């Protein structure tokens, strides 16, 4: 329904959504025998939500001592940056219904 | 059963190098292969907000806030030095012959009949109304675009070149000649004949095309400018720079061969409008409106295809048209 | 019995290289081994409709819109110097030998019927005749693509590099001879003797190729072209790119060698409307149209099964051919 959907079209927009950063936990492997509920597509097949820390992937750097990392600094560039300043203007305009969830969710951010 | 081609491709024919531009005093046009090239400079600007402000909201307090917040522009700009007062544009130009033979098609039997329907074009009669018009759009100076209008003295010298020497060389006065009329004369009629020739493949020409604008002491002027895009970069980038090449200004080969095939006047609005140049859908960008439109008939891809397939050859008096962008060439087919 | 082998691949025979370009004068041509390489640029082209529209939406009052908002492409553009009036194209060429040899084979009696084969046909027949077709598209400057047409004084200079000296030169006419006929010289014959004895394996050739073209002054050149995935849809502004190598613009080393083997004239369908490159399936992208097709027995895939599984030799004139491709070679077998 999401993949088809946000596609091209075709959606009644309803309950969708993406899991990503989930592990596979076994038990028993090739010889499940431990647990109940352990069918052979269950072999061992729990699964696990993710609970990552704020550093949990790597980031590149944006501002060594060089000319275009440090020599011209009238950048302040950086790719979280620009998913901050994404995140401010998909909401630039302030509506006549939303101030009160708009009140301190701009300078906040 | 006989139908066009998906693909289809016609190579073009005249083709014209790049105007690198210089400037010296005038009566120094004939030692003229050592003169100083135009160079491109920077200049910073501010104006005043000359926008027609939309009037839901054109009001007088935004009109005084919009004044102390300026306009970061930094420009370029092409002068003459202040030591000379004309500019000096040379290029080369090529013709190829050959009109009628494509780069790519589908059917081969079709192009066993569309170059022999252009050899029935050329043995009926030769190039020898488009020549003339080449040649007037060459012994004027329309590839001074913006350089020609306003100048004093505007000047054509065409060269010819079949060795590392010049067999017969051509000289011109630009402004005599105007753009309305096409009157062959004693002398330019045999540089028409010379291209009429070049476009059947009876020898090697190649025009080295030389124009004299006398435009004015320290006066500017107009190379043809590049695309530069302020993308909300680093540290305010121009809004309006201009081509060069090494240390040199110039017009780009595909304006000023949009200046040489400036031919048809056979459009259907009017005659005394000027020639426009020939294209699909003819049309003149700054004008803005497109003539040759497809409600008429009188398309290429209109008189082309109903000339070829259906064979309902057209008037004489506009078959010049289809050959001469067909000199022109480009992508064709769906 | 003595079936095919199902995967076979043979390498390069008549290996190019890259022809980078440069330009200077016409006759400093002889002391020509510093000219500056004509370079890639960056131009800004702004064009308009001229493209065949179909009317499901092209209205006659549509199209005055369409040009004041129009398609601002970003091309690459090499020209010459405006003082410079030749066009010098250097590559390499070296001829390996041993054609008949696979380098994949799945049989063991398959190749060595088809080894001795082409043996056999190499003690009757030679290379030489195919070398003298080879020796012609090298003798003119094919490989010189559009750089050729409405060109006006074209000389080859072709070098039989040995050692850090060369064993002897050929200067050339790509215009006398020409994009018709295959017929020899007095100095082409030893060319084609030494193209002949490169393919046969009874020496290594190497041959470095100088091709000067007359473009003409400031003219438009015409390197090799790549391809433009996603760099008309990141920035939209360039779809144009060049191929390059350090500054320099450069041909392709598989065009030169589509250039080198524009060979066979036995095609069935005609023989005036000019050579064809030689290919299984023998075919030109630019008419569209193949040659050689399978729906007659004149195939590649036809004649070399039929001359080797059921023996029986095709025509005097068309084992030329065959013997061509595998020079070429490619990925032969059920793919």
């Amino acid at each position: 329904a999401a993949r088809e959907a946000r596609s091209r079209q075709e959606s009644w927009p309803h309950g969708f959504s993406e899991y990503p950063n989930l592990a596979i936990q076994k038990f028993g492997g090739t010889k499940p025998q431990n647990i109940s509920q352990l069918n052979n597509e269950r072999r061992g097949e729990n699964w696990l939500l993710p609970s990552l820390p704020p550093n949990w992937q790597r980031q590149n750097v944006n501002a060594p001592m060089r000319h275009s990392s440090v020599f011209e600094h009238d950048f302040g560039r950086t790719p979280e940056v620009s998913r901050l300043t994404r995140t401010l203007q998909r909401f630039l305009a302030k509506t006549v219904h939303n101030n009160l969830a708009i009140r301190q969710r701009r300078a906040q951010l | 059963i006989l139908s066009t081609a998906s693909v289809l491709a016609f190579e073009r024919k005249l083709d014209p190098s790049d105007a690198l531009m210089s400037a010296g005093a005038w009566a120094q046009r004939d030692a003229s292969q050592e003169w100083p090239a135009v160079t491109v400079r920077e200049k910073s600007v501010r104006g005043t907000i000359s926008n027609r402000l939309k009037t839901k909201d054109r009001d007088p307090a935004k009109l005084d806030a919009s004044i102390q917040s300026p306009n970061l522009q930094t420009v370029d700009v092409a002068n003459l030095p202040s030591d000379a007062d004309t500019l000096k544009v040379r290029f080369t130009l090529r013709v190829l012959g050959g009109a009628g033979t494509p780069s790519a098609c589908n059917d081969a039997a079709y192009r066993d009949k569309l170059l022999q329907t252009v050899a029935t074009y050329v043995n009926d009669q030769g190039f020898a109304e488009l020549a003339r018009r080449y040649a007037h759009n060459l012994a004027n100076a329309r590839f001074l675009w913006r350089n020609r209008v306003g100048a004093e003295a505007v000047e054509v010298r065409i060269n010819h070149i079949r060795q590392g020497e010049v067999a017969r060389a051509w000289r011109f006065d630009a402004l005599a000649i105007g753009l309305r009329d096409f009157k062959a004369d004693a002398e330019l009629d045999a540089l028409a004949e010379l291209i009429a020739s070049g476009l059947s493949g009876s020898g090697h020409v190649l025009l080295e095309v030389v124009a004299f604008a006398r435009i004015g002491d320290g006066q500017e002027v107009f190379p043809s400018q590049e695309l530069i895009l302020d993308k909300g970069d680093k540290k305010g980038q121009k809004s309006k720079t201009l081509y060069s090449v090494r240390d040199a200004a110039a017009i780009h080969s595909q304006k000023i061969g949009n200046a040489l095939r400036t031919i048809d006047t056979w459009y259907p609005d009017e005659d005394g409008l000027g020639p426009i140049a020939v294209e699909p859908y003819g049309s003149v960008t700054s004008q803005g409106k497109a003539y040759r439109q497809p409600k008429q008939k009188l398309d290429f891809y209109t008189l082309l295809d109903n000339w070829v397939l259906r064979d309902e050859a057209p008037a004489v008096e506009q078959q010049h048209y289809v050959i001469a962008n067909l000199i022109r060439g480009g992508v064709f087919g769906e």
